[PDB]
């Protein structure tokens, strides 16, 4: 085993454990119980203070542990595929199980330790910690990366136009063949890999729409004239002026507002400006990915991927997924997921979110719609309520798609 | 006796060394007292007379016949860090109703674990001489007072019942400190079989179990709460009456009559807590008022009642019903058959600096919830005092991701409702007012007023005020002077914020204010524009 170490100084993860429901205890319970006669994880005394959050997920319940304080405090190792953002079609598999196999460092494991809980803290928890390399652990597919090219070079060699990429657990399979000869390639690995429905393109960018009024009132004008001036701290060519002009006086919120000819081109040349993307926007990897999210409500959710403030990489719009309707938390955990894949398809590294949840909310139920391998880090916040009326002027399919 | 049992491995705090504290000195009296206490332990195997060799010391004391003492202070501050050795305490509404319960004992277990052979230098300790050279020892086994001897023993105590815990899947054993509390639903002679069946293993591995003279028996003392066989009840509360209060004493009856409002329906400490404004000392005597003696008063008719709960019944619902006792203030019950309470609570009026009833309502929720998965595993159906139709007009259209697992409604008043609603457009027909409010942030001397429409104006100049102040003064004279239906221009940040989030509290008394106002008009727009 190659002996991996923490980052210097840092010391070990002695994060608490949050509690538990009856069911997703026994299964973890389950799970450990034949782990552990498996030898792939051991029950440790108190000796070791360490620990890492972990629960369940999903059919069965998949044991998941949340290592992203461990993997913050794990030494650094020795590219991305640029060309996975362009084709047609991508899968994702989860290649967790590939590490079990691994034994590791027995001097590290002791890191590793994590807690089942227990109902109404009536027992000790019930404390392990791993012998081989663990899912979510940012060590285990680095250490395994010899033994993963080796078994995929084959079908890379094979089929050197689909383009493959790995991040944490999963294995992203870019390709452009069609949906069958696609699902097919993908067995073709499964198969190849059982022996030991992205679409990049598609995400076109979407450009704010200015409203278009038959006849404009002086509310009108001072909702729009009041978006264009904070969007002017995006596109310093936008002009208010002339519209802020035509609301000189004391006039009656609902009363109409002809257009002079001047407010008519500042509008139009505003539009054009808007017409596309802020020029010198470039990814930066010395730099920290940012995810915002904004609830714009109806179950519509408005993000921005960026890096600096006002110069986004991306931008986009999340719609409620079925059966999600009453669940704002669900609707919020999913279109984590989304946005954090796409951050993954596109630059290989997660984002950090902006999540407009109120902490307790977000750290009680977040878990129970979970479905990836991996987890990003997140903090609350306070959506500003100009940054959210911007952005749901976002432009959208002349019917659908 | 001592333990079969392997020793964890121990060690001292990152490059720090073992105590060498100076041994405080001793009167023969005392200093005979320890001679014999430790001959015994000796003889015990649970300590070892050792030489010079360790230059490692940690004060021994005498207390009261006398009772030895050992000051690990030092030690534990050297000692490497343990697991949680388990924080969060058992609730009875969390414990399942059981044919049999029984409680174990195991107390002086500290003194029956091995010590790591490795650690236990560090513990050496010395007895005084009358001068001459001391006793010196060291202990073989966990320390009490120790830092580690809590943790190792549970963990110990764990690898011990695993056996019997697979061999016996019906009995459930509860460890919480020396103690081991085992119930099941075996016919009484039954049960009594596989506590003794116990005792035996427990003593097989050196942990003596109680005798019938340290035998508890039912009910149970525990953290204030009499544990019955059918059901639970709290150890009486008792208030003090005296004619002579000192701030210390009120705080302290305070403190006391706030955790009897969890439990207890109807405490109210305004006035008692009213007598400790501008308190100068602890010991200051402070007079009770009227209204002060008269709450005192009827609480302790309120603590005199015969408050019970009953036990986990994981086949049945888990029903959880709120109510709103007043602004800020919620009370619950969580009971699976309608009266008969698990638990009931109250959560402390929340001062935020803005938010809203059905906010609070479903932060309070979520405590119950969280509260819940962590008493009982599962999260509770809820009966809330609000209309389903109140809950789907707030939450979709919140600017915070908000949810509430599953409810149902309950008609039981005062009932949780939206106090007002911004419209969604401007009004037509309806005043429009142009407020505005600007101040010296440095004089604090202001000016606000605002500009209709319809002609009507006005203007207040205001000192020692802050320009958030002006503004919002603003809006209230708006509102306060416009009819029951205004349509509001302000460039006011803040304003933007209150038609994102509605709010009908807040800790601003203007706020407050705007809100009252806000809440009689029949129709209100409030509309922002960029300053300047
Ligand atoms: C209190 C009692 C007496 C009898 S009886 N008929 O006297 O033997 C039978 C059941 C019960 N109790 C129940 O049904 C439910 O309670 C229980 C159900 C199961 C177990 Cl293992 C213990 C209890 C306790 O009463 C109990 C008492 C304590 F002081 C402390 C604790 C603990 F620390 F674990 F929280 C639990």
């Amino acid at each position: 085993t190659v002996p991996v170490k923490l980052k210097p100084g840092m010391d070990g993860p002695k994060v608490k454990q949050w509690p538990l429901t009856e069911e997703k205890i026994k299964a973890l319970v389950e799970i450990c119980t034949e782990m552990e006669k498996e030898g792939k994880i051991s029950k440790i005394g108190p000796e070791n203070p360490y620990n890492t959050p972990v629960f369940a997920i999903k059919t069965k319940w998949r044991k998941l542990v949340d290592f992203r304080e461990l993997n913050k405090r794990t030494q650094d190792f020795w590219p991305h595929p640029a060309g996975l953002k362009k084709k047609k079609s991508a899968t994702v598999l989860d290649v967790g199980d590939a590490y079990f196999s691994v034994p590791l460092d027995e001097d590290f494991r002791k890191y590793t330790a994590f807690t089942i809980p227990s109902i109404n803290n009536e027992t000790p928890g019930i404390r392990y910690q791993y012998n081989v390399l663990p899912q979510g652990w940012k060590g285990s597919p680095a250490i395994f990366q010899s033994s993963m090219t080796k078994i995929l070079e084959p079908f890379r060699k094979q089929n050197p136009d689909i383009v493959i990429c790995q991040y944490m657990d999963d294995l992203y399979v870019g390709s452009d063949l069609e949906i069958g000869q696609h699902r097919t390639k993908i067995e073709e690995l499964r198969q190849h890999l059982l022996r030991w429905e992205l679409h990049p393109d598609k995400w076109t960018v979407q450009p704010i729409v200015l409203p278009e009024k038959d006849s404009w009132t002086v509310n009108d004008i001072q909702k729009l004239v009041g978006k264009l001036n904070w969007a002017s701290q995006i596109y310093p060519g936008i002009k208010v002026r002339q519209l802020c002009k035509l609301l000189r006086g004391t006039k009656a919120l609902t009363e109409v507002i002809p257009l002079t000819e001047e407010a008519e081109l500042e509008l139009a040349e505003n539009r054009e400006i808007l017409k596309e993307p802020v020029h010198g926007v470039y990814y930066d990897p010395s730099k920290d990915l940012i995810a915002e999210i904004q609830k714009q409500g109806q179950g519509q959710w408005t993000y921005q991927i960026y890096q600096e403030p006002f110069k986004n990489l991306k931008t986009g719009k999340y719609a409620r997924m079925r059966g999600a309707h009453t669940n704002d938390v669900k609707q919020l955990t999913e279109a984590v997921q989304k946005i954090t894949t796409e951050s993954i398809v596109i630059w290989g590294k997660t984002p950090k979110f902006k999540l407009p949840i109120q902490k307790e909310t977000w750290e009680t139920w977040w878990t129970e719609y979970w479905q990836a391998t991996w987890i990003p880090e997140w903090e609350f916040v306070n959506t500003p309520p100009l940054v959210k009326l911007w952005y749901q002027l976002e432009k959208e399919p002349i019917v659908g798609a | 006796p001592i333990s079969p049992i392997e020793t964890v491995p121990v060690k001292l705090k990152p490059g720090m060394d073992g105590p060498k504290v100076k041994q405080w000195p001793l009167t023969e009296e005392k200093i005979k007292a320890l001679v014999e206490i430790c001959t015994e332990m000796e003889k015990e195997g649970k300590i070892s007379k050792i030489g010079p060799e360790n230059p490692y010391n940690t004060p021994v004391f005498a207390i009261k016949k006398w009772r030895k003492l050992v000051d690990f202070r030092e030690l534990n501050k050297r000692t490497q860090d343990f697991w949680e050795v388990q924080l969060g305490i058992p609730h009875p509404a969390g414990l399942k109703k059981k044919k049999s319960a029984t409680v174990l004992d195991v107390g002086d277990a500290y003194f029956s674990v091995p010590l790591d052979e490795d650690f236990r230098k560090y513990t050496a300790f010395t007895i005084p001489s009358i001068e001459t050279p001391g006793i010196r020892y060291q202990y073989n086994v966990l320390p009490q007072g120790w830092k580690g001897s809590p943790a190792i023993f549970q963990s110990s105590m764990t690898k011990i019942l695993e056996p019997f815990r697979k061999q016996n899947p019906d009995i459930v054993i509860c460890q919480y400190m020396d103690d081991l509390y085992v119930g099941s639903d075996l016919e009484i002679g039954q049960h009594r079989t596989k506590i003794e069946e116990l005792r035996q293993h427990l003593l097989r591995w050196g942990l003596t179990t109680p005798d019938k003279k340290h035998q508890k028996e039912p009910p149970f003392l525990w953290m204030g709460y009499e544990l019955h066989p059918d059901k639970w009840t709290v150890q009486p509360i008792v208030l003090p009456e005296k004619d002579s209060w000192t701030v210390n004493d009120i705080q302290k009856l305070v403190g006391k009559l706030n955790w009897a409002s969890q439990i207890y329906p109807g405490i109210k400490v305004r006035q008692l807590c009213k007598l400790l404004r501008g308190t100068k000392a602890l010991t200051e005597v402070i007079p009770l008022t009227e209204e002060a003696e008269l709450e005192l008063a009827e609480n302790r008719e309120i603590l005199k009642e015969p408050v019970h709960g009953v036990y986990y019944d994981p086949s049945k619902d888990l029903i959880a019903e709120i109510q709103k006792q007043g602004q800020g203030q919620w009370t619950y019950q969580i009971y699976q058959e309608p009266f008969k309470n698990l638990k009931t609570g109250k959560y402390a009026r929340m001062r935020g600096a803005h938010t809203n009833d059905v906010k609070q309502l479903t932060e309070a929720v979520q405590k119950i919830t969280t509260e819940s998965i962590v008493i009982w595993g599962k999260t509770p159906k809820f009966k809330l005092p609000i209309q389903k139709e109140t809950w789907e007009t707030w939450w979709t259209e919140y600017w915070q991701a908000t949810w509430i697992p599953e409810w149902e409604f309950v008609n039981t008043p005062p009932l949780v409702k939206l106090w007002y609603q911004l419209e969604k457009e401007p009004i037509v027909g309806a005043e429009t007012f142009y407020v505005d409010g600007a101040a010296n942030r440095e004089t604090k001397l202001g000016k606000a007023g605002y500009v209709t429409n319809r002609g009507r104006q006005k203007v207040v100049t205001l000192t020692d005020t802050t320009n958030q102040k002006t503004e919002l003064q603003a809006i209230y004279l708006a509102l306060q002077d416009s009819g029951l239906e205004v349509n509001i221009v302000t460039d006011s940040q803040y304003a933007l914020g209150i038609i994102q989030a509605q709010p009908d509290q807040s800790e601003s008394e203007l706020v407050n204010q705007i809100i009252e106002q806000l809440i009689k008009k029949e129709k209100v727009y409030l509309a922002w524009v960029p300053a300047h």
